């Protein structure tokens, strides 16, 4: 799942995911769309000419000028067209737009046909479509079937089926606020409330457990030393405030490695960040070791591999 | 977004949080600027104590009028000042230290002679119990030795004549920025200023005075400089305690009521029940 | 119009060049003047950063606003 | 000129500082003309402007109410006060404090950070029918 | 019965002269007693006006209550 | 309590008792709503000075202490006086000491069961809520009957 507001956008996810995931793994990543605007198709499609993804993605959008049955029938194109590539040798990866077309068309069409259904303005076909459609994107022997769960909740409605179906049908849900992108960073996805169940617990390894425990404890324990201590003063700043503020600011401002989105749009490189540099560098050098990297030279670095030479060469 | 009680509770919680944040920020800035710009009165106490004690070994060694003070027949006391709102722990330490020190120090066979000072002295001594000899009114955050003549003038006849020998200057002290420790040292008796009285005067030991000028002018300068200089801990501790308590309690106390607004997120679900009646009327 | 509640989608960048990079700071003067001048009841004693937004924000916002049925070229 | 440090201390903070030389100030017996090389003689300074040279030939007339000439081995600690005590002045503190405190005494200070919060706390502290609606 | 919400239709015109002219404890006794209980919600904000009307408006109306055997003869 | 059983049973029968969650959730020895309704023998003629004084003092102290949360809960103990300490001590001591076991109510918890009387329970409200027997604490009033358990437990422990 996905949450948050703006910051990243469709150009960062489509441009960064249309080159790194396409070359790092064999498979065709398609997309969809139900309930969009009539003018966005005349602008967002231009982004396909800035990243070369139109030849590797099937844009199946219905806009919103039609009714419910003519625009909400995009489920057969994704499931019928995505099964030919995932069951042959490649890995399909669809991308949804929102849940207003399926929820409004399903609840209004299923509840306005002269039959009773669910309560709170909902329909009784939400468990069959959400449970049957949410469990269909699973791994197989001929290829993994991935799908970007981009469902939109009804303004955090816990009594309706958006929080229960979206929070109980999906897996991890990353949130992107305006604080990570308002300062001038690359990745807008914050590290708080953006992890799965097998990413911070004891069901992975020492790299994910030490990096998740050290980054989560260092970020949560260091986020209050720069925000709550600013109202009083910096006179009581010992080794925890300087080490936690320098390691949290340098690690948080230097951990956002640039992908292939700005390589054919803006001009910045970075290639792709590896798991050995981010998992074996953010748990030791980002706590209290090698304090030679600043804030300007550490930016635009690929994980912790490019940040080692920037402290002595820049 | 509200629902009758949620609208008034959200508006009152927002107005109380904004007023508590503005009053806590203004009280914190005024307390930090006034305390940092006025917490350096030690020229009269250091100059009078060091100059009187450093030269009193060759002049005040024969006769000293500040030794016996008054006769052992009563027990003096004091009260802390609290002219601002929400003093913090000044009422508990003032009544507990004044009632415990006055009751324990006067229960053996002494009397009571407390000295009220500030807004808290008129209600913590005259409206509670003990003794009310004099109450200095009209102090504020700018205390001086000109307006504080009621303490030395009203206490000069009971400490240097024969009434209360030992006393207890209970006052709300502050040794840091958020540590309001009320001290109750024994005053109106013997200062014992022996900072440099171990040696004699190496220069000319001659002046135009005697024991009355060296024992009378030093008590007003040391007592007025210590009592007048030590009064900044009451206003700084009360304003700092009210600003820190209002800023820290404004995000955990009344702001906690905002958590009840989360329950209002479920109240909208009750509106769905309003549609159920339509099944018995509209939908039939 | 209200302060900060009325906003379009294209903004001032779709108009002329003089009203894009030289005339487009309503959020700074409205948010700084309204936020810095509205909280003056319990928190008085304004410094140099708060007194400068009252004259520019109140004079520019109160003197640069159009009246009823006022033509603007 | 400048020689010995003749710093003046007031009742609160410091009144004057810097070195001094030919300080032609009046003593306790009357008008005197001290300079650099006088012995220790603790006198008293009453009211009146005394023209004394400060630093680099700064003949300033320092006028104050009270003053204590605390001269030691080469030093000149002028322990002054805010106001002198003599006739009356402190004589009304016994009748004013005893008569004003024996019946009813009122204290009203400034409090610039607390007087403006009277309408918010007094107007917002009322209406307990919505604030105490929390169920148990 | 709470005071204020009990508004009669005829009022005091359907009575005698002493009952209509001696009924001065309605708005004064009902409105003066509510200001002392609601105005003292701060840090003891009572003075001459809060105590001068509480003895004749709040204390005088506290003993006049209809019990189980209320007989108006 | 908003269906036809409360409105029909509250007026078509004798008493209208209930079972609130505040008495059972706090760990009392009663677990019953005694402030909901009462019987017809609790007025003035058929009652007496004990029921009238105990009902008036317990109702005023319980209503003032239970209703003073808007000024004593958010603001704390800053703007408090004798009404908060006397109403909180009398309401907390009388409400926390008025509950006791009753044989079957003793083996279902952990404390013992002792049958109280009417003289100690009816006469003990004029001392614990006035200033005579108000020197006990919170631990000495827990699981107490009337005056024997409160006086013996508060004076012996």
């Amino acid at each position: 799942g996905l949450f948050g507001g703006a910051g990243v956008g469709k150009t960062v996810n489509m441009m960064e995911l249309i080159r790194n995931i396409a070359i790092e793994h064999s498979g065709y990543s398609v997309f969809a769309g139900v309930g969009e605007r009539t003018r966005e198709g005349n602008d967002f499609y231009h982004e396909m000419t800035d990243s070369n993804v139109i030849d590797k993605v099937s844009l199946v959008y219905g806009q919103m000028n039609e009714p419910p049955g003519n625009r909400l029938r995009v489920a057969l194109t994704g499931l019928t067209m995505a099964e030919k590539f995932r069951d042959e040798g490649r890995d399909v990866l669809l991308f949804v737009d929102n849940i207003y077309r399926y929820t409004l068309a399903g609840t209004e069409v299923s509840a306005l046909l002269g039959r009773m259904p669910s309560a709170v303005g909902y329909q009784p076909t939400l468990a069959e479509e959400m449970g049957v459609l949410q469990e269909r994107i699973t791994s197989t022997k001929t290829g993994s079937i991935t799908s970007v769960q981009a469902v939109y909740v009804p303004a955090d409605d816990l009594t309706d089926p958006s929080p229960a179906t979206t929070f109980a049908h999906l897996d991890a849900t990353v949130v992107l606020s305006r604080q990570i992108a308002s300062l001038g960073i690359y990745p807008a996805v914050d590290p708080l409330d953006s992890t799965s169940r097998q990413l911070d617990p004891l069901v992975v390894g020492q790299e994910h457990y030490d990096t998740a425990r050290g980054v989560q404890s260092i970020l949560q324990r260091y986020q209050e030393l720069k925000d709550i201590i600013a109202i009083l003063g910096m006179d009581e700043l010992s080794e925890e405030d300087k080490l936690v503020v320098a390691r949290a600011r340098k690690i948080q401002r230097f951990l956002s490695q640039p992908f292939f989105v700005a390589e054919v749009f803006t001009g910045s490189p970075g290639k792709y960040v590896s798991l050995k540099d981010t998992i074996r560098g953010f748990k030791g050098i980002m706590e209290g070791e090698y304090d030679h990297l600043p804030e300007q030279a550490f930016y635009m670095v690929g994980s912790i591999e490019e940040a080692v030479e920037k402290a002595k060469k820049l | 977004a509200g629902a009758k009680d949620i609208r008034s509770k959200i508006a009152s919680v927002q107005n109380t949080q904004k007023i508590t944040k503005a009053m806590e920020m203004v009280a914190a800035s005024k307390m930090r600027k006034s305390q940092d710009r006025m917490a350096a009165s030690r020229p009269y106490a250091e100059t009078m104590r060091k100059v009187i004690g450093h030269l009193a070994h060759g002049n005040l060694e024969y006769k000293h009028p500040y030794l016996e003070d008054r006769d052992v027949k009563r027990v003096g006391y004091l009260v802390v000042s609290t002219d601002r709102g929400l003093a913090g722990g000044l009422n508990i330490n003032l009544f507990k230290k004044l009632l415990a020190e006055m009751k324990t120090w006067t229960d053996k066979g002494v009397q009571a002679d407390l000295a009220m000072i500030g807004s808290k002295g008129v209600s913590f001594f005259n409206s509670v119990g003990g003794n009310v000899v004099a109450q200095v009114t009209g102090m504020g955050d700018n205390p001086s030795l000109s307006e504080l003549i009621g303490p030395v003038k009203v206490m000069l006849q009971a400490y240097d004549e024969g009434r209360l020998d030992k006393l207890y200057i209970v006052s709300n002290k502050f040794i840091n920025t958020m540590s309001q420790v009320p001290t109750i040292s024994q005053l109106l008796p013997l200062p014992a200023s022996d900072d440099d009285d171990l040696k004699h005067k190496s220069w000319d030991y001659l002046y135009e005075p005697d024991p009355k000028a060296l024992l009378d002018t030093l008590l007003r300068r040391y007592v007025e400089s210590q009592v007048y200089q030590g009064v900044v801990e009451n206003l700084a501790s009360e304003q700092a305690a009210r600003m820190v308590a209002m800023k820290a309690a404004t995000d955990n106390g009344g702001s906690l009521i905002k958590e009840l607004q989360l329950v209002y997120n479920k109240a909208r679900q009750a509106s769905i029940t309003q549609e159920l009646t339509e099944i018995v009327s509209g939908a039939a | 119009v209200n302060p900060g509640i009325s906003v379009s989608r294209v903004g001032g960048a779709a108009q002329t060049k003089i009203m894009k990079k030289l005339s487009g700071g309503i959020r700074t003067a409205l948010a700084q003047y309204r936020e810095l001048a509205a909280f003056s009841q319990f928190a008085s004693d304004l410094d140099d950063a708060t007194r400068n937004q009252l004259d520019h924000g109140q004079k520019v916002t109160e003197l640069l606003k159009q009246k009823q049925y006022a033509p603007m070229s | 000129a400048m020689t010995y440090h003749l710093d003046v201390v007031s009742a609160e903070q410091q009144m004057f500082s810097g070195l001094v030389e030919k300080i032609q100030v009046t003593g306790s017996e009357g008008e005197l003309g001290i300079y650099p090389g006088h012995a220790p003689l603790l006198t008293a300074i009453k009211p009146g402007m005394i023209r004394i040279v400060k630093q680099h030939g700064h003949e300033e007339f320092i006028y104050l109410s009270g003053g204590i000439l605390e001269v030691q081995p080469g030093n000149v600690t002028v322990l002054a006060d805010t106001a002198i005590r003599g006739q009356d002045l402190d004589e009304a503190r016994a009748m004013e404090a005893k008569r004003k405190a024996e019946e009813h005494i009122s204290s009203s200070h400034g409090d610039v950070d607390y007087a403006q919060a009277s309408a918010e706390l007094a107007k917002a502290i009322a209406q307990l029918r919505v604030i105490e609606l929390t169920k148990k």
